[PDB]
RNA sequence: CUCGUAGCGGUUCUGACGUGCAAAUCGAUCGUCGAAUUUGGGUAUAGGGGCGAAAGACUAAUCGAACCAUCUAGUAGCUGGUUCCUGCCGAAGUUUCCCUCAGGAUAGCAGAAGCUCGUAUCAGUUUUAUGAGGUAAAGCGAAUGAUUAGAGGUUCCGGGGUCACCUUGACCUAUUCUCAAACUUUAAAUAUGUAAGAAGUCCUUGUUACUUAAUUGAACGUGGACAUUUGAAUGAAGAGCUUUUAGUGGGCCAUUUUUGGUAAGCAGAACUGGCGAUGCGGGAUGAACCGAACGUAGAGUUAAGGUGCCGGAAUACACGCU
RNA sequence: CUAAUUAAAACAUAGCAUUGCGAUGGUCAGAAAGUGAUGUUGACGCAAUGUGAUUUCUGCCCAGUGCUCUGAAUGUCAAAGUGAAGAAAUUCAACCAAGCGCGGGUAAACGGCGGGAGUAACUAUGACUCUCUUAAGGUAGCCAAAUGCCUCGUCAUCUAA
RNA sequence: ACAUUGUCAGGUGGGGAGUUUGGCUGGGGCGGCACAUCUGUUAAACGAUAACGCAGAUGUCCUAAGGGGGGCUCAUGGAGAACAGAAAUCUCCAGUAGAACAAAAGGGUAAAAGCCCCCUUGAUUUUGAUUUUCAGUGUGAAUACAAACCAUGAAAGUGUGGCCUAUCGAUCCUUUAGUCCCUCGGAAUUUGAGGCUAGAGGUGCCAGAAAAGUUACCACAGGGAUAACUGGCUUGUGGCAGUCAAGCGUUCAUAGCGACAUUGCUUUUUGAUUCUUCGAUGUCGGCUCUUCCUAUCAUACCGAAGCAGAAUUCGGUAAGCG
RNA sequence: GGUUGCGGCCAUAUCUACCAGAAAGCACCGUUUCCCGUCCGAUCAACUGUAGUUAAGCUGGUAAGAGCCUGACCGAGUAGUGUAGUGGGUGACCAUACGCGAAACUCAGGUGCUGCAAUCU
């Protein structure tokens, strides 16, 4: 899948409100950032005997993860955040679809 | 075990004991689903038809 | 090695030919439909003979084979190939399957039948009117074959052809008559008149 | 497994009514539907925006809401043991006016006609229809006529 | 080491017995009989422990985990049972979700309590008008796809036979026989949607920020016109509404149309009627068939079925057949 | 030895072999102990196993997994300790023991022990040979055996069968 | 001043402990997914409708294969061009779609929905309404609007992804975007944490537990809701019959036979129901002993022969007796 | 009545062959500086109705035309189907009773109608 880095979508950035360009970048989720209270709460009971308490999950099914483009303004810095369907591939780059031309490889 | 999957064998004999209903009808619908532009004006084309009759009246 | 015939005698289930879903059909074995002197003309055989079913079964591929066999064998040894046009007007397109403890049922194609209402004619004899007790023994012979009930119905059309032996003269002498291969051609009132010239110039005379 | 789709068993109910395939001829984009107007819902196939699903093919409904392409219709369905108002979103051409509210609406205008003169005299003119009543005495004449059938035929097998 | 007593074991009769003499005996026949023998007393090892020349054997008739008491009335979607009478009403074995499929929840079916009102609004029905359907049938010299047989049309489309020929293949044109659950121009019956008016129709013209080139349209109105033949038929047993709650959520049969299966008192569907939950008359007998559904009695008449005798009722009448 | 349905081919056995241990120890107890068994002991001992008298032999395999090794030392390396930034809670980085990974030894450790094709002056048979994968490709022996489905294999013997 | 000891941290640790090992199922196991889906059929012309029914497809692909505009006609056939033929390009005629539209199938489409070119990001923001599955919950998909903001085109218009019908996911937790908004409860500042609105990360057993085996030592609650033995139904198969007669039988269908067909019989063979039996109907063979059937091996009496005799073979009555 | 532009229903209008068209409109037709587009003024754009023509387009007629459309007591009250019986039949199926009722075929007839505007010996 295809998706050009520069957009023209609309800006809910309360100066714009219009669509403005967009610089485009695919979303990663971010580190687990311990002292969040639901780690903290998984220090605590996980302490002393009996082992796990909260359930590891196993039965993973899903080949894909829908791909997140984390938007941005270009004039405001107002970041937006459009998903796509599952895919196998995400290429965010350029390469378009050349037509007319002979097949390789 | 094996069972009956499906069967819809006494299904009207129920549906009848209690006798189906036409819903209801009622002058004056909710304006729910109208064109909303439609609803809007027809706020104030009712609200001056009032005016224009409570004070012809009065 | 085979299921007796009274298995698939009646019809129970729906018309199930070979198509796109189907494609292992076992091929039949009745592959001859006409018989005798086939390339005899209309005016040849006057006299149709017909063996027709009482009873809606259906006729086996064997069976109607079998039969076919057997009445042609009666009826050239007491007067010929050449005297008599035998066609099979039944063509067996029902395919049977077969199951071979009831889990998987689904069946595997297993044998070709001929559904036959009943008044459907199984089978036709054209010939002469001095050969006619021949063709009826000939067909009577061919009733021990089949299952059910069959009728020697004697024709009043004249050969395998859809007007009375009557109607047919008076079509004969005026000339809306002409041969061709296996059958004759007929006049109409209809169609462009240098049409109705090139094909059947003896009329308009 | 099992296939409960949208357009479903929908093969020749969808389908185009032979040697009228093709655009929508305009006299449906003409026509003019108003609230309360009683409309058949026939969908077309060769529009697949705004299409009715398969149960709402044939039934008949009332309009409710006018948008711009779109009439709104209200259509009752038999859901359990009761009744429940379906609202449905439908463009104009998969609807058209239905034909009886056409002949009813006409009979009004007879009916109002004829008590007009109902009021000039001779009040209680009989305006309700009535049922196929029972047939009238009739004298059958025979000048020409005479009667004449034979018995029944006989058994031919005519082949 | 050997034969063989006492002893100590326990092979076979698969003996007796098998409510015994006996919760392991009795009898015969057997193994072994001076040692890794047999045995008394003392002593040690204790239950998830001991002990085991090892069989999950033995550890007080208890052993793949002793016995006693407590926690403990442990838990049970599983089986049994659940105690007086009469009256009235009266089911379900189906929907959707659930580590759900012997169970729940949820909707449906049912009862009860009523409430607001008083024949409105309706209806497992018809008629009239108006749609929708692609099934049965029909069709294949109509398309797609099968399939039968001859006709007419001459080509390095490799027909060998000249180096224009009896012994050409297909192809094209007109015919012909036979067909289709996943083919079709057509197209039923049955079933199905809507309408058949006062919340209506008509006239006048009031409002609006919607809409129009334009009070034009749209929508809702004021005022006025029409009264029960007020806009088909038949019925209506009161209509409408609310709350709460039980059981059920194993089904089965028959007619018709069905899928699978050679077939089934088979496995699965659809519509209806039944049984379950139901007696009564008939089918000798039978959950389901036929007739008909039930307070206690009397009289009459019937149903389905019968009327030689059992057995109430004509060894009736009639025409034949065997 | 299965008391009370199995007395046996099962268990034991001598013989054989393997393994661990020189006492601050091996193997095992115990909640701990200034605590125990072996042990009133000391490798001709004790402990852990396997096979099971004698005759005659115990082939090939260390790739797997276990066991073992004064073996390789920036692959991984927890806690403590060290350092940087921050106001600090904290974040990061370096260093990083055992153990794992790496290398090796061990089969009387657990275990494993092959196909297709053509070839001898017979027709196929196949000493030898060509590949596929091995760590090794079942040696010595033995056998329709208490181990072989086919199988009541084939032959001989036993019998009238 | 090292072992030892106390505490903590990494390894080792079935020696010991506890727990897990889904469902549908013509019994369970096995295979498969009918477990969440789509198209056509099943499915019987509204809708709905089962089977481990049938034929296929789903967990993708796409910045264009999305949106708009303009121009053009596609499969294929015929005739024509040097190499060049059966297929290279070129030109005309015929071409209702026989092509193509990402992917199955069905439907739809001819100045287009297809082919070529130009411009673009509407595959956007915000809140409701609606349709299907349906409890009228959720999820997914979709339809019509409305407020914006854009694309596009001369414009009317069209666009809230793919021509339509499938292509997907809760609480808790983590993460990101938004406001720079609420709180940290003695009062503040700064980090840090918590909060609100919208997405992501995932449960395919697809409304979503965190889980390897075996039991012949097994045990308990049940279950004929369920496998075997029997009885009963059904009868593929097994056997036994019959009709027809092409032929065999030196000639000659039928003395005796008999193909291709065809119609039945048996429940003693073998297959299908899980109907009855799980608070147990004692499971094969044999021995012993009785009776019954006749589809007759012998014996009695017969008919036929391709019956000279002798011996056979076909058939009848017949189960009295072996 | 013809014709043109815009249409409605979308073959009674389509297709095949041959023949006619007065006026008018429409068309073919002439040219390429401009606007514009192409490999190429054939398409498209632009220009003058100027050089000419009904040859084509187009309209209409002809055709025992093909097709399409309408009707039929044409098939045919047929096939099918709803409902009923302790009807028939071993069954397959069938007959009757009260209803509903085709299609193919076959004959007969037809071959655009019409709206708004504008013009035409
Ligand atoms: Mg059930
Ligand atoms: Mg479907
Ligand atoms: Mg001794
Ligand atoms: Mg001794
Ligand atoms: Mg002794
Ligand atoms: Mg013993
Ligand atoms: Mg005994
Ligand atoms: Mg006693
Ligand atoms: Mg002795
Ligand atoms: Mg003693
Ligand atoms: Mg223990
Ligand atoms: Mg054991
Ligand atoms: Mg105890
Ligand atoms: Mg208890
Ligand atoms: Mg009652
Ligand atoms: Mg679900
Ligand atoms: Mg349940
Ligand atoms: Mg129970
Ligand atoms: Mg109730
Ligand atoms: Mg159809
Ligand atoms: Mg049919
Ligand atoms: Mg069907
Ligand atoms: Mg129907
Ligand atoms: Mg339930
Ligand atoms: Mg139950
Ligand atoms: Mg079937
Ligand atoms: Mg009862
Ligand atoms: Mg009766
Ligand atoms: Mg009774
Ligand atoms: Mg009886
Ligand atoms: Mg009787
Ligand atoms: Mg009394
Ligand atoms: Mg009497
Ligand atoms: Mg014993
Ligand atoms: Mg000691
Ligand atoms: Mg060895
Ligand atoms: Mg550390
Ligand atoms: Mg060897
Ligand atoms: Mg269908
Ligand atoms: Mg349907
Ligand atoms: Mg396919
Ligand atoms: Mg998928
Ligand atoms: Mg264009
Ligand atoms: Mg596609
Ligand atoms: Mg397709
Ligand atoms: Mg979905
Ligand atoms: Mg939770
Ligand atoms: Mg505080
Ligand atoms: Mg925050
Ligand atoms: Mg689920
Ligand atoms: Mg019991
Ligand atoms: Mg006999
Ligand atoms: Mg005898
Ligand atoms: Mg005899
Ligand atoms: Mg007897
Ligand atoms: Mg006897
Ligand atoms: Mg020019
Ligand atoms: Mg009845
Ligand atoms: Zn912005």
């Amino acid at each position: 899948v295809n998706v050009p880095k520069t957009r023209k979508t609309y800006c809910k950035g309360k100066t714009c409100r219009k669509h403005t360009q967009h610089k485009v970048t695919q979303y990663k989720a971010g580190k687990a950032s311990l002292f969040a209270q639901g780690k903290r709460r998984y220090d605590r009971k996980q302490s002393g005997f009996g082992g796990q308490t909260k359930p590891v999950f196993h039965k993973k099914a899903k080949t894909t993860k829908k791909v997140v483009l984390r938007l941005e303004c270009v004039k405001c810095k107002t970041r937006a955040q459009l998903t796509l369907k599952r895919c196998k591939h995400f290429e965010l780059g350029g390469e378009k679809k050349q037509k007319g031309q002979a097949l390789q490889f | 075990a094996k069972s009956k999957n499906h069967t819809a064998h006494n299904q009207t004999r129920k549906a009848h004991r209690n006798g189906i209903k036409k819903p209801k009808t009622y002058k004056y619908p909710s304006l729910k689903g109208v064109d909303p532009k439609f609803r809007r004006n027809h706020k104030h084309a009712l609200h001056g038809t009032a005016k224009a009759l409570a004070a012809a009246k009065k | 090695a085979r299921r007796p015939a009274r298995c698939y005698r009646y019809q129970k289930n729906k018309p199930y030919p070979k198509s796109r879903y189907n494609r292992a059909v076992p091929d039949s074995k009745i592959r001859i439909y006409d018989l005798g002197k086939k390339k005899a003309t209309v005016d040849e055989f006057p006299l149709c003979v017909h063996l027709v079913s009482n009873e809606l079964e259906q006729l086996s591929s064997e069976a109607l084979e079998a039969a076919r066999i057997c009445a042609n064998k009666y009826m050239t040894t007491v007067s010929g190939r050449d005297a008599f046009h035998l066609r099979v007007r039944v063509h067996p397109f029902h395919v049977l399957r077969i199951n071979k403890g009831m889990r998987g049922a689904w069946g595997k194609p297993h044998g070709l039948a001929a559904r036959v209402d009943i008044g459907q004619i199984i089978f036709s004899v054209r010939t002469k009117d001095s050969n006619k007790d021949v063709v009826v023994e000939g067909l009577r012979r061919a009733r021990y074959k089949f299952p059910g009930q069959q009728k020697i119905i004697l024709s009043k059309k004249w050969g395998f052809t859809n007007l009375d032996r009557p109607e047919y003269l008076k079509k004969r002498e005026a000339g809306e008559v002409k041969d061709d291969g296996a059958f004759v051609k007929f006049l109409s009132k209809k169609g462009s008149l240098e049409n109705n010239i090139r094909e059947f110039p003896e009329y308009f005379a | 497994g099992k296939s409960h789709g949208y357009r479903s068993r929908t093969r020749y109910m969808f389908q185009r009514d032979f040697r009228k395939h093709g655009a929508v001829h305009l006299s449906t984009y003409l026509k003019v539907y108003k609230v309360g107007d009683i409309v058949d819902i026939k969908a077309n196939g060769s529009i697949q925006k705004g299409m009715p699903h398969k149960f709402y093919q044939g039934k008949t409904g009332v309009v409710y809401n006018v948008t711009k392409s779109s009439v709104g219709v209200i259509i009752n369905k038999m859901v359990g043991n009761r009744y429940l108002e379906k609202r449905l979103n439908l463009r104009v051409e998969h609807i058209k006016h239905s034909k009886c509210r056409q002949e009813f609406l006409e009979r009004v205008k007879a009916n109002a006609a004829k008590r007009a003169e109902a009021k000039a005299q001779g009040v209680a003119v009989q305006l309700k229809r009535q049922p196929a009543q029972p047939r009238e005495s009739r004298i059958v004449s025979t000048e020409g006529n005479v009667p004449q059938t034979l018995a029944p035929v006989p058994y031919e097998t005519f082949i």
